[PDB]
């Protein structure tokens, strides 16, 4: 659920204390920005198809 | 020679014209 | 009947339309000429097959006479071996040239146009004959010329030719005009010429098996990158077919994927059935599961039903199951010309439960991988799994001394020195296609 | 003839050259 | 633009009544060869019941 | 990947409405 | 109740495909079809069940006499008074339409539907038509048919609608679970749970709900979902007497897969002798299954194979089978470890994902923009 | 291959050609005898007791069958062949040899002549030239030719 962040090793019994690396937001403005120009070209092919 | 001669004209014709347009590009956009 | 005056009143109507095209398609030939600009002849062959046929024999004979009003050679020497129309009374006087244009002779370009267009229309009519010599009658008009427009229709008056001779089966005779024309060809830098000559030159050889030949050709030989799109899918299908007949499989399966997607999505079903059933009997003789979404396609449905039931086959690794389906569509097998690879994955099967194996698992003991893979013998596993490392396709070294089979280790190159790699070659596509982008931005 | 014509592209082809510098270094200035 | 008449297109074959395939989308694994699940946790449990 | 994107797209554009208004100008003309 | 009755159809498929329950609910179909004089599916009712009995006259004489009775009232009301466009005599020769999909074939009963559509008025009396004749077509299972009248009938005239499209949005998801389409559509048109309208398509309220929440635990095993299946107010008013379908739920919820895993097989038994059992027979189980497993994996690195078939109860050599053929299927991040009995999570993370992702999504743009460039510069 | 169909051919469709098949991997190579096998047109799968074992070695060996072989090679329903069979079966020997390289002395059961067998016989520099060099091109690139 989220409640804490960690992991558990059944192999040893042993539980593992961490924390998420929060140094993220670079990939996802990129992604978001593939996303915008993905509609921009289909939005060119558009333009190319309607008009030769 | 019209096998050759010919050769050569057409061998610096069609490329001596790219840099015709060519030199229009480099004249458009600095007028820009 | 009003139908048959129905049906004259619409050719006419097509006529008429068709000779309107063909004067616009030489006033764009006659300004390519004065401005040195091929894209209007790059326009006229891509309409070129919409134009194939809205015309008559004695339409064309017409138009012949009204164009080359000007003392031609070309139609003089090919009037006389034209069939002699019988009489008739009906002849419209066509003079679109006068003066200063009927006194300008026809350009060979224009010649060359409504000379395959012919081609196209005799061709429908399956006139191999008057075919054959007309083409050899424009060959003769190239060769006296040495101008490089005309290529840009000669290229695919050659492949009319070369359609035209299939049918006669003369691949053997054509060959020696095809090497010549390609000689010259790459000689001269004809761009389109030389895409479209090697294409047909593989051909022969690809329908007449001879794949040593092929290999010669392909490998010596040199491909433009410029050159079209359908002429740069060809060359990738025959590519693809050739190595993939030669064993080897990772080049050829990146290739014909790479040419099916440039293929047209929606246009030549049949060639994309074609390439698609490659690319099948390839990718599941490389050990890997197929996309099901093709198999589904209404598009490319039954031409590969039998090749579905062949992959259902080899997944579920039934040995009854591949022999009865080969027993059931070996004809329809050879037809579409994947026997031998076939024949080749009838005892490669088990490359591909291999590589599964050693993909999902990570350390499996050898009796546990002899039991799983049907060897009974766990020296015939040990043999199998340096097979599949030797091969390349897993990546496991195998201990003979515990029952390892160790698969790879943790984090691998991929989030150490691999992405860099990765993004060079996307940063030097995009900046290529800038550059072309503004050095093709326009002529004035 | 067919060699004047050919000796007439040479020469204009060199012209043309001598000009596909001279506006990139104008367009280097004008950058500046 | 292209008629690409390389020179076949299947002609469908055994072309014959439809199937009429099913309009929903599915992937390799879903047809198989197997025993349900309700009897093979029956075919299961059994000695300490599973 | 996202200057490289960006700058071809642009310049797909740029192309794209430079060759556009020229092939019209030039249909016009006559 | 209304129109030709979800249930028949339900018996229908039952005395159908179900190649072992053909025992009672055969009589059930039969002696509920000889009532109401339903000769047009009697007779491939017939052709697919038992030979025959001597009753299809017996039925259809007074078929055919009501048949005729109705005609001969509505056409004299029509030739009598010259009313046109929303008269009496279109409620009459509709309801002759209403009879005729009620007893007889889809052919008549689709031609009866169109010819009265055009004299259509009124906008709720058109919706309503619209919504009777998507009934029949769900009734005969014509893909086709459902959705050229479904997007008909949600695109040309759902502007007006007095909050008739809580029955659209019932009628969406009937399709969209007949359509093996189960997550997106099929969870978001379970949002008006809260239905009025007892509808006739509805089996009943409790069918609704245990559709619903079979979908919600499909589409959305454990992500965030509690939010809307698990403290859904009449999600559990009802689920109170559904015994069967709490357990499976709040199993899979709370985490008590022992028993989780014999809801699914009582849940793929039920659905096996469903309406909707061609699509999820197999699918909706093996999706449950790989979900409750990606579930238990989670928050584990390392789990020994006892631990796992323990919580499954047992079947240790199940549970290694069944993990490697999901594993190879391409999904649920895993590699076991046989030497020793142990799994591993491999699972990758934030930026090994998001790297992942930019590639492929670059890589589709890169080609689109190369098509694109050498469509240009011909 | 017919130069030209003629007439008499008794020999390379039976007891030869598949002797070239042998070459045609009796050294290691597989390219021609995958290429070839394309005229043997139809009778290699109708078989003709010819190319059915040459053949069959590739067909019984690429899998990664060896045993699957030695045990009845022997099975050569032809000329010799003996010149090149164990000519080729030589190779299997130097091949399998390739054994994660880098049994202790029970040696290959597939092979084992005694011992004369046992005669027989970036990382951690991040790469700092080349990639200042696709760097700078990139600059150069950008920066070029208005």
């Amino acid at each position: 659920d989220k409640k804490f962040h960690g992991i558990l090793d059944q192999g040893e019994g042993v539980l593992i204390i961490f924390d998420e690396p929060p140094v993220d937001k670079t990939y996802e403005a990129a992604l978001e920005t593939i996303q915008n120009m993905s509609k921009v070209v289909d939005s060119l092919y558009n333009k190319a198809k309607k008009l030769t | 020679l019209r096998q050759y001669y010919l050769s050569k004209i057409e061998e610096l014709q069609l490329i001596v014209n790219d840099k015709s347009q060519n030199l229009r590009r480099l004249q458009a956009q600095r007028n820009e | 009947k009003t139908a048959a005056a129905a049906a004259e009143h619409s050719q006419r109507e097509l006529d008429t339309v068709t000779l309107e095209d063909i004067k616009e398609h030489v006033k764009q030939l006659e300004k390519a000429v004065s401005g040195k600009e091929p894209r209007f002849v790059l326009r006229a062959l891509r309409m070129l097959p919409s134009t194939s046929r809205r015309l008559n024999h004695y339409v064309l004979y017409k138009a012949v006479q009204g164009f080359f009003t000007s003392n031609n050679a070309t139609r003089d020497f090919l009037l006389p071996f034209l069939e002699e129309p019988m009489d008739t009374e009906a002849d419209l006087q066509f003079r679109p040239r006068t003066g200063k244009a009927a006194s300008t002779p026809l350009l060979p370009e224009v010649e060359a146009y409504l000379q395959l267009l012919v081609v196209i229309f005799m061709m429908n009519s399956k006139r191999y004959k008057e075919a054959q010599k007309i083409s050899d009658d424009l060959m003769q008009k190239i060769s006296t010329q040495n101008r490089r427009a005309l290529d840009l229709v000669a290229a695919k008056c050659y492949y009319y030719h070369a359609r035209v001779y299939e049918f006669l089966d003369k691949l053997d005779v054509v060959r020696s005009f095809l090497h010549a024309r390609l000689r010259t060809a790459t000689l001269r830098h004809d761009a389109d010429g030389q895409a479209t000559l090697l294409n047909l030159l593989l051909r022969n050889y690809l329908h007449y098996s001879l794949y040593d030949q092929a290999e010669k050709l392909v490998s010596k030989s040199v491909f433009p990158e410029q050159a079209n799109n359908n002429e740069w899918a060809r060359y990738l299908y025959y590519t693809g077919r050739i190595k993939a007949i030669q064993l080897e499989y990772s080049e050829a399966r990146r290739t014909m994927t790479n040419a099916l997607r440039k293929a047209p999505q929606h246009t030549a079903v049949g060639f994309k059935q074609t390439v698609h059933k490659l690319l099948i009997v390839v990718e599941l003789l490389l050990g890997e599961i197929p996309d099901r979404l093709q198999f589904r396609q209404p598009s490319l449905k039954r031409s590969l039903m039998p090749y579905f039931l062949l992959t259902q086959a080899v997944r579920t690794g039934n040995l009854a199951k591949f022999n009865q389906v080969l027993d059931q569509f070996g004809e329809k097998f050879q037809a579409d010309g994947t026997y031998t690879l076939i024949i080749r994955l009838r005892h490669n099967v088990i490359k591909t439960g291999v590589r599964m194996i050693s993909l999902s698992y990570s350390r499996i003991s050898l009796a546990d991988i002899a039991q799983k893979l049907q060897l009974d013998s766990p020296e015939d596993a040990e043999f199998i799994v340096a097979k599949a490392i030797r091969d390349g396709v897993i990546e496991a070294s195998i201990n003979h001394e515990k029952g390892y089979v160790q698969s790879k280790e943790m984090i691998d190159i991929y989030s150490t020195r691999e992405p860099q790699l990765a993004f060079h070659q996307r940063i030097s596509f995009c900046l290529d296609i800038h550059n072309m982008s503004v050095k093709a931005m326009r002529f004035p | 003839d067919l060699y004047s014509r050919y000796k007439k592209l040479q020469q204009e082809l060199e012209f043309l050259e001598v000009q596909e510098e001279y506006i990139k270094d104008e367009q280097k200035n004008l950058k500046k | 633009d292209d008629e690409f008449e390389e020179f076949p297109a299947e002609d469908w074959a055994g072309l014959d009544e439809d199937e009429d395939a099913h309009v929903w989308e599915d992937n390799w694994d879903d047809d198989n060869v197997e025993d349900d699940f309700s009897n093979q946790l029956r075919a299961e449990l059994e000695k300490h019941g599973y | 990947y996202l200057a490289s994107l960006i700058r071809s797209v642009v310049a797909l554009h740029n192309l794209i409405n430079n060759k556009i208004a020229n092939r019209d100008a030039e249909k016009k003309e006559g | 109740p209304k129109n030709p009755d979800l249930r028949i159809a339900q018996l229908r498929f039952l005395l159908s495909l179900p190649e072992h329950r053909g025992d009672a609910a055969v009589r059930d179909e039969l002696m509920a079809a000889v009532r109401d004089n339903n000769m047009a599916p009697y007779y491939e009712a017939l052709c697919k069940s038992l030979d025959w009995q001597i009753d299809v006259d017996l039925l259809n004489k007074m078929k055919k006499a009501n048949e005729d009775e109705l005609k001969r009232l509505d056409e004299e009301l029509e030739d009598a008074e010259k009313n046109l466009g929303e008269s009496e005599i279109r409620d009459a020769m509709m309801a002759k339409a209403e009879y005729l999909c009620r007893i007889g074939d889809k052919e008549g009963a689709l031609t009866a539907f169109r010819k009265t559509y055009d004299k259509t008025v009124a906008l709720g009396h058109r919706l309503d038509i619209v919504f009777y004749l998507l009934r029949i077509g769900l009734f005969y299972m014509d893909n086709d048919l459902i959705t050229r009248n479904t997007e008909k009938a949600k695109s040309l005239i759902e502007e007006g609608g007095d909050w008739d499209r809580r029955n659209r949005l019932k009628v969406y998801q009937g399709l969209y679970c007949v359509a093996i389409r189960d997550f997106k559509q099929a969870a978001e048109l379970f949002l008006d749970t809260v239905s009025t309208f007892t509808s006739y398509e509805l089996m009943d309220y409790k069918t609704f709900v245990t559709y619903t929440v079979y979908v919600s635990m499909i589409a959305l095993e454990r992500p965030d979902l509690r939010e809307k299946v698990i403290k859904g107010a009449e999600i559990l008013e009802v689920l109170h007497s559904l015994p069967a379908v709490r357990q499976y739920l709040f199993s899979l919820y709370e985490c008590r897969y022992s028993v989780f895993f014999q809801s699914l097989a009582v849940v793929e038994q039920e659905m096996k002798k469903d309406w909707l059992f061609a699509p999820h027979y197999r699918y909706y189980v093996r999706e449950m299954r790989i979900h409750a497993y990606s579930q238990l994996l989670e928050s584990y690195r390392s789990l020994t194979l006892g631990y796992m078939a323990e919580a499954f109860g047992v079947g240790v050599e199940f549970i290694d089978q069944e993990l490697s053929r999901f594993i190879a299927a391409g999904r649920l991040h895993c590699k076991i470890d046989k030497v020793n009995e142990i799994v591993e999570t491999n699972r990758p993370d934030s930026k090994n994902w998001q790297y992942q992702e930019t590639i492929k999504k670059g890589d589709l743009l890169l080609n689109r923009v190369q098509k694109l460039s050498r469509v240009i510069n011909m | 291959f017919d130069y030209k169909e003629q007439l008499p051919e008794s020999a390379y469709m039976h007891q030869l050609l598949g002797l070239n098949l042998l070459f045609l991997l009796s050294q290691n190579r597989v390219a021609e005898f995958h290429t070839e096998l394309e005229r043997l047109p139809a009778k290699d799968i109708q078989t003709n007791v010819y190319i059915k074992h040459p053949v069959s070695l590739e067909q019984y060996l690429m899998e990664g069958s060896y045993n699957k072989v030695f045990l009845a090679k022997g099975n050569i329903p032809a000329e010799s062949y003996t010149f090149f069979i164990d000519i080729l079966l030589d190779t299997i020997r130097d091949e399998i040899a390739g054994c994660i390289e880098k049994l202790f002395t029970e040696a290959t059961r597939i092979l084992f002549k005694m011992t004369d067998y046992a005669k027989k016989r970036e990382d951690t520099t991040i790469p700092s030239t080349e990639l200042a060099k696709q760097v700078i091109e990139y600059a150069r690139q950008l920066e070029m030719i208005v």
